[PDB]
């Protein structure tokens, strides 16, 4: 079999991937007891890869849900699928990490940290060949970005030789819960950079941006960001879900998106756009998808991909199209716009098809680019950084929990280094 | 219609000016004249702007801009650029340009567009002299250098 | 008998695999569930199919194949389609996880865990043949499994197989259906370590086969499958003179010696004509000068490259259906006075000719029309050269800045074999250039 | 075997052409489906509809011809109408845009664009042929595609084929039924650059077959369907000597060589009767006597002229169906001593007279009557100058006052070609002076 343990880390990962969860069982016509409902064996085919199977033919998530406070995880026990979830695999503190990365880092979730743990190796045991481990989680927060690289660090030394992959919501001023969301960013991105294979770049500016010019939404909430991002996660791990011509893992992923090995920070894209409960009446054609997918509008993270160039790009296709229309199209956006690519990674565009389309649309693609321009999101973050750390404001919050301010030094130098590998690569 | 063809001799003179500390492009040596602007010229507006913007922040130009035009898109793009880039440096700066619009771009001439550009001329001039003056009669210097 | 095994590794030489043996038993009249109602010879018959099929005790007909992939996916397709009781399950060998897109994954990692099982697996079915000939081997050259998995097995099937002829239907990545950016390396260090181990190698581009489809059956976006049923008529082709009673290629030894002078120059350029549309079926049926007159022609090649550019040094013409050896001489000496068809100054300016009898049959509800002749001309050509320097190009452009090279370091490959591999590249471009 | 390929340009050629096919059909016996059941020759029978029929293998016959416009619409109507099963979809060649009635756009803008791939299907059916003869080529003057495209296409003609005749049926423009101010010009352009690749050319005057159509079939209104179905006779009358056995005009070299003594005089009055309405089908059958007088009064003619302001260089006499000799032989000697018959001093009074003892066939619900006998009379004089006079004198007028011109200069024509092309037909008026 080919296995993934998904984690879901703070109020942020816990939401998304709830949303996910419901998603995903949706197309593989699992309802929230975990009984199977649906009509085609290709939902079934490739189950076992988010799925365990429970006495009485029950499907029930390969999912360990962690917080440092009990509200989000009861939340999401009330929800819809919220009884679909292995009662054991909630994982939680009470005392909260309060928006500090310090924390989630070195106090309140390194108590916690060793109880996860036992619920991964018991999920990870009674996996026949697990390819590695999906998380998700935001870098402003203190739980899914203090206690979510913790979790990474520590599954990186049990586990030295499985992928680690990150659904990572990238904190926006305009989208803000608190102040110090940059230094919580800078200190999660350093640790991300050393610890992960893949790391999926969701900017909440461009999800707020989507909702509002895109969707006409004129005031977005989280559930409706988090339903562009559990689209976005469903398209992505299509490959791994359901037959197709490319019998994806996560290893053969990471070794064709990543030339090398910091370089791992991707911008997903949608095609079609679509708001929460708007039914589109007019399939788009396999060119108004492609032309779709590589505009910026369509973008999850808040760069111009035209200030960089492809080092790398995925394209998932969904529904029933003409394979041959799609490389046609994707032919053209390539040669049109090849600048925009890089020369010396010979055939550097994947594109995939599955019959499968998501739910409410007959046809979609997902966009996976690895961009230089995914710079000026570590440039943004930075420059929020520096102007409270020349300051030293709020810095008494993290050395009360004992970060020494030279941790703080190094995680921005780290960045700045960072920046200055993709820009080497663009040039 | 005499205003008009004052201010515009005081763009030329200014635009001269620049050129000594910074050289004009080819395309633009060709261009510049006292009268570039008195009909609606397109051509010379797009590389004027163009030298300005670069004199200004030249990383910043890399970053908005793309360059050189090819094509029609481009040139449309390049325009609706310079109305962004020029609402940016109004607010920045608090220059108060009134009516940055659309017209600016689209039939660049006359007297309110050279009225404009030579408010816009003197900014840039400001700001280089600021970094001059950072950094640091001619008939005089002129006979004790040689 | 003179039995043939065929293996088909990865996902594009199980597809095409799957397209070959469901064309086969329509050709030979064989049942999905493997019966032969017609064959009312209990015993030997015309044994010519028994060369790649095995009769059990129960009257089915068995293909002498293997399939491996090191994913099940496209395996299970086979195990629950409609030729699913044609294979004994022994015959599918499926990995849990693929090589993704990597050489080296396929080679030295997840290949070396799977390459015993395959081995017992080809041991068991050699051990029912009576005097096995050889191996027709089926892979791609830019996917992880098709580059590394099929290397280590043919380095494999030399020390075991020795004397045994090897032949690969090897698939050419064409960037409008490609799914990798680094299907060049994988490319080019898989034709390296398979050089010495391949006695002929027919190369199939995508790019052609895609060409094909979108000028000839009007088909606007080809699939895999329209792909792969083309694939299946010109291997039909080829291996119709070891399937049925014949006079030219009757064994494996036969396509070295007649196309392959030199042994690294073992690289036939294929052509197939007529493909004509299903909704064309009813049209004028071509005449045996004009379907041989557009074996001349580089639109119906099966590599892109151009013919008139380097020389013959060996050309076979191989015809299916109603054709008369007269026409087929009549034809030959028409192409001769107006096509520019250089050969090599050494060999002779000779084509062989075979011709069968039996017409190309065509899948049911397929995008091919029934035809009453066909002919497929084998050709060693100096010209192929040209896929080699496209592919060698992309290789540089890359490896120049090492971009992607650390995938392959990090199963455990050297950087020194991608150098070592394209010195061999070098000199095998240099071989074709001396030649031409 | 003896081919002829017919080419059909632009809509009046094209019109035309379906015409004249479709009354072939009928003669040969041959169904819109090209199927022919009277043929229990499998093989070779009355090979003279060989010249305009290739049999395929199917027992189809396909007519040897080519249809081109810059325009789907009039081709779409032959690929949708009754004998849309007899022409192979190759020989139907449509554009996108058409010329819009200017012949610079129809040679220099559009002609360019579509030029290769008509002489490729050209080349495919002249493949085909085993002594191909020439083409006979379908277009109006009056028309930018029927004009700028066949003057390219002639001079094309003339490098790939320039031993092979090319024969013309061109339809002069008639201001009643004309659809452009600008015909003059587009037919003094298209003659100056076909007059040196033609080898026979014959023009038909929209304004005489209107007239005929008016007095002799009773049509108040005559539309482009009754038109071209009298041409079509008449063309059908012109290639009945190729088409079955006979003793004259038995190739296209003797046309030119029986007709044209001067080369740039290689204008042809054609004359036809007898033209009577269906519903006089009934009526006394016409004498050989007086069909034969009837092909000396300029009402028949197929150019508005007068022969008797001109002289005779030339004088064919085509009878079709129950002739004898004999009669033939005593209505030539009672026409030459009634009418005014003036031929040239250095010519031989000599009239040339084929005989085809296959009587003329109609269209079943087609305005003609079915006749036992007609004749063609085919004559080189030198009064179809009056028409070259009329069409001058209308290009003089506009060209004064350089009016429509800008039209031509804007797709790259230059001026000077209006005066060139003029000066060429002021050359060409003086030649039939100096004959005459």
């Amino acid at each position: 079999m080919r296995e993934i343990v998904h984690i879901q880390a703070g109020q942020c990962g816990n939401q998304i991937g709830a949303k996910f969860w419901e998603v995903i069982s949706d197309e593989h016509g699992i309802d929230p007891t975990g009984s199977y409902h649906g009509d085609s064996d290709l939902q079934l085919e490739r189950i076992n890869v988010y799925y365990n199977e429970a006495a009485g033919n029950k499907y029930v998530p390969r999912a360990i849900l962690v917080d440092l406070e009990p509200g989000t995880m009861d939340s999401v026990r009330s929800g819809p699928f919220g009884q679909i979830f292995r009662p054991d695999n909630f994982v939680f503190g009470q005392s909260g990490a309060g928006n500090n990365w310090a924390k989630g880092h070195y106090t309140e979730g390194a108590e916690l940290v060793d109880s996860v743990l036992d619920v991964v190796r018991k999920e990870s045991e009674s996996c026949d060949c697990l390819q590695g481990f999906q998380l998700t989680h935001s870098l402003g927060g203190g739980t899914g970005s203090g206690m979510g690289t913790l979790l990474i660090s520590k599954i990186r030394e049990e586990y030295p030789d499985r992928i680690m992959n990150t659904f990572s919501v990238v904190p926006s001023p305009k989208v803000s819960d608190t102040v110090v969301e940059p230094y919580n960013a800078t200190l999660s991105v350093h640790q991300l950079v050393e610890n992960t294979d893949e790391t999926y770049c969701i900017d909440n500016e461009a999800l707020y941006d989507i909702c509002f010019r895109t969707l006409k939404l004129t005031t977005p909430t989280y559930g409706d960001l988090n339903h562009l991002v559990s689209a976005t996660m469903s398209g992505v791990t299509t490959c791994l879900r359901f037959p197709g011509q490319l019998n994806a893992d996560l290893r053969k992923l990471a070794v064709n998106m990543v030339p090398f090995p910091r370089l791992h920070f991707f911008m997903p894209g949608f095609a079609p756009l679509t708001s929460r409960g708007s039914q589109q009446y007019r399939a788009l054609t396999v060119p108004e998808l492609t032309q779709q997918m590589f505009d910026a509008k369509n973008m999850m993270a808040a760069c111009d991909p035209r200030h960089g160039r492809y080092l790398t790009v995925a394209a998932v296709f969904r529904g029933r199209m003409s394979m041959k229309e799609v490389d046609e199209q994707m032919l053209n956006v390539q040669n049109k716009n090849s600048s925009y690519f890089v020369e010396w990674i010979p055939n550097n565009v994947k594109t995939a098809v599955c019959d499968i389309p998501p739910r409410g649309l007959k046809m979609s693609a997902t966009f996976i680019g690895n961009s230089t321009a995914i710079q000026e999101l570590f440039k943004r973050i930075s420059e929020q950084f520096t102007a409270m750390f020349r300051r030293k404001a709020f810095l008494h919050w993290y050395t009360g929990e004992g970060m020494d301010e030279m941790e703080f030094t190094e995680a921005e130098s780290n960045m700045n280094d960072l920046v200055s590998e993709y820009q080497q690569y663009q040039d | 219609k005499a205003e008009e063809k004052e201010q515009s001799e005081k763009l030329h003179r200014k635009l001269q000016g620049l050129a000594l500390v910074h050289p004009l492009p080819d395309e633009l040596r060709k261009l510049i004249a006292w009268d570039m602007f008195l009909k609606p010229n397109q051509v010379a507006f797009v590389h004027v702007m163009h030298y300005l913007f670069r004199l200004l922040d030249p990383a910043e130009f890399k970053r908005r801009f793309f360059w050189p035009i090819t094509d029609k898109k481009s040139e449309a793009n390049f325009r609706s650029s310079t109305v962004e880039y020029l609402k940016h440096l109004n607010e920045k700066h608090q220059l108060h340009w009134a009516n940055i619009k659309s017209y600016l771009v689209v039939m660049p001439g006359g007297m309110r567009f050279i009225n404009f550009l030579l408010e816009f001329v003197g900014f840039v001039i400001q700001e280089l002299i600021k970094q001059r003056e950072k950094s640091l009669s001619a008939k005089v210097m002129a006979r004790q250098n040689a | 008998m003179r039995e043939c095994i065929s293996i088909h590794v990865g996902q594009a030489g199980v597809q095409i695999g799957n397209a070959c043996w469901e064309l086969y038993c329509l050709e030979h009249g064989i049942q999905p569930d493997g019966q032969m109602p017609s064959d009312k010879t209990i015993g030997g018959g015309d044994d010519s199919f028994n060369t790649f099929f095995s009769e059990t005790g129960a009257g089915k007909h068995v293909p002498r194949a293997v399939f491996v992939d090191l994913e099940p996916t496209v395996i299970d397709e086979v195990r629950t389609g409609t030729y699913r009781q044609l294979f004994h399950p022994e015959q599918l060998i499926t990995g849990k996880e693929d090589a993704a897109n990597n050489y080296a994954r396929g080679h030295y990692t997840i290949g070396k865990e799977i390459i015993d099982l395959v081995l017992d697996r080809i041991r068991k079915l050699a051990d029912q043949c009576t005097g096995l000939q050889g191996f027709s081997v089926f892979h791609s050259f830019g996917g992880g499994t098709g580059s590394g998995f099929t290397s280590l097995l043919m380095e494999r099937l030399s020390v075991d197989y020795g004397k045994k002829s090897k032949l690969e239907f090897s698939i050419y990545p064409a960037p409008q259906v490609s799914t990798a950016v680094v299907e060049p390396y994988n490319s080019i260090l898989t034709t390296h370590t398979t050089l010495e181990h391949s006695d002929c190698a027919f190369m199939v581009d995508n790019e052609a086969i895609y060409d094909i489809c979108r000028r000839n059956l009007d088909i606007e976006r080809p699939t895999y499958t329209n792909l792969n049923r083309l694939i299946g008529q010109i291997v039909s082709s080829i291996t119709a003179s070891l399937r049925f009673d014949g006079a030219l290629n009757v064994d494996l030894t036969e396509f070295q010696t007649n196309l392959v002078p030199y042994p690294r120059a073992h690289f036939p350029l294929a052509t197939y004509a007529p493909v004509i549309s299903a909704e064309k079926a009813y049209h004028e049926q071509l005449s045996v000068a004009e379907i041989t007159n557009a074996c001349f022609e580089p639109a119906n090649q099966m590599v892109k490259c151009d013919p008139r550019h380097g020389k013959y040094m060996a050309c076979c013409l191989l015809y299916r259906g109603d054709v008369v050896p007269k026409d087929v001489n009549a034809a030959i000496a028409t192409i001769k006075t107006k096509r520019t068809i250089q050969f090599v100054d050494w060999c002779p300016t000779g084509f062989k000719v075979g011709i069968n009898y039996e017409p190309p049959t065509v899948v049911p509800g397929g995008d091919l029309a029934k035809v009453q002749r066909a002919v497929c001309m084998l050709s060693n050509t100096t010209a192929i050269a040209e896929a080699w320097a496209r592919l060698d190009h992309k290789f540089d452009l890359m490896y120049a800045k090492r971009a992607f090279v650390h995938w392959y370091v990090g199963e455990g490959m050297e950087e020194g074999e991608f150098s070592e591999a394209r010195e061999d590249m070098a000199a095998l471009e240099k071989d074709y250039e001396e030649v031409g």
